[PDB]
């Protein structure tokens, strides 16, 4: 007879569910985008040229979406990046001095209130004593009043002191890719028809992530990665409405936003080295920023993203559209960077649905422009967007939706109100597990004498 | 030659994953705010390769894959037999069903050793 | 450790439609194999083949080598290990002597030359193949009688008469009562009708306390008699329990 | 089983120190104001076993614990007598003392090894 | 204890100009005379959010 | 401003009657003799320790 002996084996295909340390990958090309570092990458790590992923036949594993944590991750790393950026740039500290402003040069039509004021300033120059009379234009949204016979102050005075970005970094969303440490993988999901949650049943492993770019806006997912086969929603609760439903596309809407007011930026030295970049006169016609998207394509896509409503909401209901319910800027509107200026783009026009199903034209959008941004809970800082010289115009896919529900039938409201949903759009193929390669078991097998 | 992957037999029998062994063993080293990080990871990563092969040292392996020690299989570690196991089973069922017991075992492996190094000079 | 489910079927006549499937839980549904066997009562045991749901490999047996097909259907996991699929076969050109409850049941493990032995086995679909018509059950309540008067038990049960074809199913309380059921196999009559009994044995103290409601359920004819037998007996040797 | 702990035999006598040698050799590894000093500490903690380590990979033991070689024991090392030394003496006495010559021996120990590799393969 | 300390405060709100100077009187009391009046009530001027 | 905030004190709500500390004099006038005790151990079996 035998009995069994245990025997010790090293580099065993066994991991367990953990977190860690991850790190940043670049392409190589991004090294060459140089701009005095672009925003993350001055110090990060190449792609490989030859990337590899390795099926794991027969392999199932359980995925979460919803409860990653390279999502937790990435989001206190953009803002830890984020600040890091701003802490060798100019404070304007004293740039909380009483404004003097009036509308804009015009002949006025008296319902526009006029969207931006020009205001003249006592600034200090280059010696503490002297001071100036500078003059600058601020938009609407930057400025509040206190009552001379008018006047003005910066909206963040009140609120935080504010730093300027250096008009010499970047704010371009570029490829960032996640890598794990040695003895560590990442499992990614290559199921079509995968709503984030539960056994993923194809599943290979990967040592970084697909190139997956911060895009950072509300209500609306841009440039990412559309679903492969049908318009899948994701949701944590589909019961629970408190719960944003994350929508991912299939077709790439397209948007074309721009601000056409060709611009001045006068810098006005409040020294020293210290140079506030100000804007000066508007050179042409005045019309706001704008977004277009075709009608028809909407339309349609609308239409696909209902049909799949329908398989969470009974085979035969009506699910109509409303714009935000009320909040700030952040949430009931369209807040994204593009170009170096952030829009805030009503979301009204596009929410104009109901839904009763069992040529060339666009649908024109209103943005209002903001320099002055305090985003993030209030972790981001207030900083001062440095005024863009020229004509802004931006091309982009929206790749997604961040929906909100509110018993007849129901209606679907955009939210966007919390900053991590944005990367969990994409981080859903990914979960991260610790390699412990100590496998005993029994053989037949005893140890020399 | 056979060449699955890095941890491409994690889903085949345990007979099966036995023939891919080197290839997991070989990666697992794998030889300013992003700098931080970077450099945490690569500590964590020589310190969970050290640990595992400190065990491995002292249980008088020190070779690496595949070591025999004479330790007696407590039947109660999940009493299957053996083309109940090698033929059947993958490592992730495998290490979760003997995952109660394992760390017993680990204890029982250090001290055999010492005792036979000892006398064994001697 | 889990337990496979296999599809019960229609009388058939030797031209008809003609599918048995099968259905899994609680194993990883890739990796065993899958194999068909059918018990006659006149060739006795006869493999037919076996099928792999991951490579998707039938090896049949040369008897029916043009007549049967076998089909797998795709995995629905639960679990990282455990799983759900099914499994259907279609055995074309309908004998007679194919009339005989037959199988489904899966392979012992993963590897090895031993891959594919039948280890787990399913419930049992039974065939009737003939041309005879389709016949529903009478079922006749069953009285209680004494089978102990010191010991004081009894018995009481259904009787299932005249159906075509096999089988009959009768269940009790919907379910309730299991304990002490003892069900009879049915005989064919000279004309070609069966009949079967079932006696389950409870207690004689036993009478406004539980509901005794026999499922007879007919699934060839479409038809489910709920019996309610009567804990009022007419024996003369339990009579002196109550 | 006898475990009386790490380093408990210390201040037992060199035989006796010689049963327990698993136990400290195990917890030796033990796999922002403060994460500096936290990560200073582990990352010396690394290298004070990789040098030893290393020590005990180039005398040709790479084997852990007591290891056998062909040095003389030049008497002059502290002479006393076997029965004087691991029926009597503890471990950091027996350092103490040796303490003096200590390198010269670690040197020694290095070179015979490597002619024996060399004309042992050839 | 000291990096710990200076750590804890390189964040927070620093007093540059609270310098100004001050104002005082002793505090609201039927004074006696024996103590001097252990606080002081003081006005000064201060900056507001605008500089 | 801006966002500094300085937290002062402001009016009194009671009193006045500054901070004090108590201690038990039977409880130290008993601790003193048991270090006193440990004194002399060092300055002789009999002297005199002031305070
Ligand atoms: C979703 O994705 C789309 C497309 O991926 C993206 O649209 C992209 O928008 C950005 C800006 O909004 C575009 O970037 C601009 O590109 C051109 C020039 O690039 C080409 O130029 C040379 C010419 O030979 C080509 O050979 C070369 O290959 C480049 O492709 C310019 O309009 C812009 O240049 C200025 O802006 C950048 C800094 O903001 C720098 O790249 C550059 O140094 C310029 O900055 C200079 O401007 C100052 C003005 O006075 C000047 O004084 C300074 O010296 C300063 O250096 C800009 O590079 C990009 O091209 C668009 N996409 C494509 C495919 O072209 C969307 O933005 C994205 N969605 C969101 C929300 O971001
Ligand atoms: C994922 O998981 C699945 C299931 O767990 C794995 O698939 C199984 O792999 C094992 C091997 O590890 C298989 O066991 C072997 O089975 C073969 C097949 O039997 C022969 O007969 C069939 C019918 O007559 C025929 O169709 C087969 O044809 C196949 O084989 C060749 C190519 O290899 C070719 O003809 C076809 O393309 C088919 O692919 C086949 O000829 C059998 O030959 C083996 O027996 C030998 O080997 C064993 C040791 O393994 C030895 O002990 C024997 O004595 C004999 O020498 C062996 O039994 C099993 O059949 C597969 N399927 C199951 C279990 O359903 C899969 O490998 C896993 N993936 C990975 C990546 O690991
Ligand atoms: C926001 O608000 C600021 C106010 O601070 C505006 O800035 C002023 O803009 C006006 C134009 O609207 C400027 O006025 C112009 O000044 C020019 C420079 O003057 C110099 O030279 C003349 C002699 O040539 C001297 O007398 C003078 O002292 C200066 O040394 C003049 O050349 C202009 O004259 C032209 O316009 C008049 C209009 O009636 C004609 O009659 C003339 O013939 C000639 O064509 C004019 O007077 C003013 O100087 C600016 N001041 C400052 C501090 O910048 C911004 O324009 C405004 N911007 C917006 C978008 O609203
Ligand atoms: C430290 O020192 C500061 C000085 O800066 C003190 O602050 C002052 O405290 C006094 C109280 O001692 C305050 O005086 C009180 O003001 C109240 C508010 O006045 C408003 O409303 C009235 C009309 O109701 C207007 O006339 C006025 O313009 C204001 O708009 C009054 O309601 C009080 O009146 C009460 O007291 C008087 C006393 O005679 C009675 O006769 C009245 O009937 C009534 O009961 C009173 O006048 C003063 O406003 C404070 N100033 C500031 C700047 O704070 C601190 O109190 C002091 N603290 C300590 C601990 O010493
Ligand atoms: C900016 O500074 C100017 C001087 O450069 C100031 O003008 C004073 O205005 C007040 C009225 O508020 C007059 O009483 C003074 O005579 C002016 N001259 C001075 C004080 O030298 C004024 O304080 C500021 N004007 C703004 C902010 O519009
Ligand atoms: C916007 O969406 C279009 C798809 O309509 C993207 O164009 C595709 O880009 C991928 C690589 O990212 C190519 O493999 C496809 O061949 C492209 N399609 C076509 C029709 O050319 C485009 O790159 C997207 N722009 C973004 C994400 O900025
Ligand atoms: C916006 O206005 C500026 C003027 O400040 C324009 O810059 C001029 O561009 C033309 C040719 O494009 C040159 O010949 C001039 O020398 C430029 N002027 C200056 C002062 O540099 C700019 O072109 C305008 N932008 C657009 C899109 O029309
Ligand atoms: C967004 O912008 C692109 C480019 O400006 C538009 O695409 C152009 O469409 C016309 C047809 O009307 C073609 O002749 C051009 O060749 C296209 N340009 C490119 C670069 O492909 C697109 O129509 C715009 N979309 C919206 C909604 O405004
Ligand atoms: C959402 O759209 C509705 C219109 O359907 C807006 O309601 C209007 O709000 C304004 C306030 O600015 C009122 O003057 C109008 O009378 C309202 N119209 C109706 C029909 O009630 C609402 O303000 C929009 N909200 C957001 C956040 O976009
Ligand atoms: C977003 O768009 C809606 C509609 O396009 C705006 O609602 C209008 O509000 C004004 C008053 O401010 C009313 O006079 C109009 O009748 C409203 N329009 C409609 C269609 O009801 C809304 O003001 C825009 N901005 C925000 C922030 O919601
Ligand atoms: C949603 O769209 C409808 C139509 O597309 C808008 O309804 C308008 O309603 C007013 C009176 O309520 C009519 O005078 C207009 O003619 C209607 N529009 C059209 C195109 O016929 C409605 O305003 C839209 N809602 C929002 C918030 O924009
Ligand atoms: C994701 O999809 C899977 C199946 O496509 C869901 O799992 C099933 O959920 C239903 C109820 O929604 C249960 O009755 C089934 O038992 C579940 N199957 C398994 C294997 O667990 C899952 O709930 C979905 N999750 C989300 C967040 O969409
Ligand atoms: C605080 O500022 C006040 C004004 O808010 C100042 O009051 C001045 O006091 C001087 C006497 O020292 C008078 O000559 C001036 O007329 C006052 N008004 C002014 C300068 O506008 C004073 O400097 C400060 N008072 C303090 C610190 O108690
Ligand atoms: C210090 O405070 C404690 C608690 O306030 C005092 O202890 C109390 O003593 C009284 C007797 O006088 C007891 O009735 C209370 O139950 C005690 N409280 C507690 C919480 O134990 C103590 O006397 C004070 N000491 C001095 C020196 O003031
Ligand atoms: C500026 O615009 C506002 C908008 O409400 C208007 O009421 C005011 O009269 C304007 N002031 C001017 C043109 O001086
Ligand atoms: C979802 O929401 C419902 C009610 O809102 C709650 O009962 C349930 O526990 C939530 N979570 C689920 C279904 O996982
Ligand atoms: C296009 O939009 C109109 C309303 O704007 C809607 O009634 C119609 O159904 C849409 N077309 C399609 C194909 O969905
Ligand atoms: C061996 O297995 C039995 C099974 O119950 C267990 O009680 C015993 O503790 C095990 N041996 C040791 C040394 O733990
Ligand atoms: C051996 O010991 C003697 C004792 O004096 C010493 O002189 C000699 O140097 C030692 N051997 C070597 C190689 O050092
Ligand atoms: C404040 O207290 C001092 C204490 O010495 C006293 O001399 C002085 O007169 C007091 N001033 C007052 C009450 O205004």
């Amino acid at each position: 007879a035998e009995n069994l002996w245990v025997t010790v084996y090293y580099g065993v295909p066994v991991w367990k569910d953990a977190e860690t340390t991850l790190f940043c990958a670049s392409d190589a090309k991004a090294y060459e985008t140089e701009k005095h570092n672009v925003w993350a990458t001055h110090a990060c790590v190449p792609t490989d040229p030859n990337p590899q992923e390795i099926h794991l036949e027969n392999v199932t594993e359980e995925f979460n979406m919803w409860k990653n944590n390279m999502v937790e991750q990435m989001h206190t790393d953009i803002i830890s990046l984020w600040d890091q950026s701003l802490k060798p740039c100019v404070k304007l500290t004293p740039l909380c001095v009483t404004l003097q402003c009036t509308n804009v040069t015009n002949n006025i039509t008296d319902d526009m209130r006029g969207e931006m004021k020009n205001c003249s300033f006592n600034m200090t120059t280059e010696l503490r004593d002297k001071k100036q009379k500078v003059y600058s234009l601020f938009y609407r949204l930057d400025v509040v009043q206190i009552n001379s016979n008018k006047e003005y102050r910066l909206i963040n005075c009140n609120t935080s002191a504010c730093t300027q970005a250096c008009p010499k970094v970047s704010f371009e969303p570029i490829p960032i890719h996640y890598c794990a440490p040695a003895g560590f993988a990442i499992l990614k999901c290559k199921d079509k028809k995968f709503n984030g949650t539960g056994p993923c049943p194809s599943v290979s492993t990967v040592q970084c992530t697909h190139g997956i770019k911060p895009v950072v806006s509300t209500q609306l997912l841009l440039n990412g990665s559309l679903a492969e086969e049908e318009v899948m929603i994701r949701s944590e609760n589909i019961t629970n409405n408190a719960k944003n439903i994350l929508v991912q596309f299939n077709t790439p809407v397209q948007i074309n936003c721009t601000r056409p007011m060709n611009m001045t930026r006068k810098s006005i030295r409040i020294g020293p080295g210290q140079a506030f970049y100000a804007l000066g006169d508007i050179i042409g016609d005045i019309r706001q920023a704008h977004c277009n998207v075709s009608k028809a394509t909407w339309n349609e896509t609308l239409g696909k993203v209902v049909k799949q409503l329908r398989k969470h909401f009974g085979n035969n209901t009506i699910i109509r559209f409303a714009n935000s319910s009320g909040g700030d800027l952040e949430v009931t509107t369209h807040s994204f960077n593009c170009g170096g200026e952030f829009f805030y783009c009503n979301t009204s026009g596009l929410f104009n649905s109901t839904w009763i199903s069992n040529s060339n034209d666009s649908i024109t959008l209103p943005c209002r422009i903001k320099q002055i941004i305090n985003m993030w809970q209030r972790i981001g800082q207030c900083m001062y967007a440095p005024p863009i010289q020229g004509v802004i115009r931006c091309v982009s896919n929206i790749t997604g939706l961040i929906l909100t529900r509110d018993s007849t039938t129901e209606t679907f409201r955009p939210g966007g109100g919390d900053m991590r949903d944005n990367w969990r759009s994409e981080l859903y193929k990914y979960k991260v597990v610790k390699i412990e390669p100590l496998g005993v078991a029994p053989t037949r097998c005893k140890r020399r004498v | 030659a056979v060449f699955l992957g890095f941890l491409g037999a994690a889903g085949s029998t345990m007979g099966a994953a036995s023939m891919t062994l080197t290839v997991q063993a070989r990666n697992l080293l794998s030889g300013t705010v992003w700098g931080i990080k970077q450099l945490q990871a690569r500590v964590l990563a020589v310190e969970r390769y050290l640990r595992d092969q400190q065990l491995l040292g002292i249980w008088g392996c020190s070779g690496k894959l595949i070591c025999c020690t004479n330790v007696p299989w407590n039947s109660s570690w999940s009493n299957r037999n053996l083309s109940e196991i090698w033929d059947n089973m993958t490592w992730l069922q495998w290490d979760k069903e003997i995952s109660n017991y394992t760390q017993i075992i680990y204890g029982l492996l250090e001290e055999s050793q010492n005792q036979q190094e000892k006398n064994e000079q001697d | 450790q889990g337990q496979l489910v296999q599809s019960g079927a229609e009388l058939k006549k030797p031209g008809a439609s003609v599918k048995i499937s099968c259905k899994t839980s609680g194993y990883r549904f890739n990796f065993y194999h899958i194999n068909w066997i059918r018990q006659t009562a006149g060739r006795g045991p006869e493999w037919m083949g076996w099928i792999s749901p991951y490579s998707g490999d039938k090896n049949l047996a040369p008897a029916f080598q043009d007549r049967v097909i076998m089909t797998t259907d795709t995995e629905v996991p639960v679990t990282s290990f455990t799983s759900t699929g099914a499994a259907y076969m279609e055995i074309r050109n309908l004998k007679f002597d194919d009339t005989g409850t037959y199988f489904c049941a899966k392979g012992l493990l993963r590897d090895g030359s031993s891959t594919w032995l039948p280890y787990l086995w399913g419930q049992g679909t039974l065939l009737t193949v003939s041309s005879a018509s389709t016949k529903g059950p009478s079922v006749f309540p069953l009285a209680p009688s004494s089978k102990s008067t010191s010991g004081g038990t009894a018995a009481l049960g259904c009787l299932v008469k005249d159906y075509f074809p096999e089988p009959v199913t009768v269940s009790w309380n919907s379910g309730a009562l299991t304990s002490g059921v003892h069900t009879f196999p049915a005989v064919l009559q000279s004309s070609g009708l069966y009949s079967l009994s079932s006696v389950v044995t409870v207690p004689s103290s036993s009478l406004g306390t539980q509901t005794y409601i026999c499922n007879v359920n007919h699934k060839p004819s479409n038809t489910k008699v709920d019996k309610r037998v009567e804990p009022k007996s007419c024996d003369k040797g339990l009579e002196v329990l109550f």
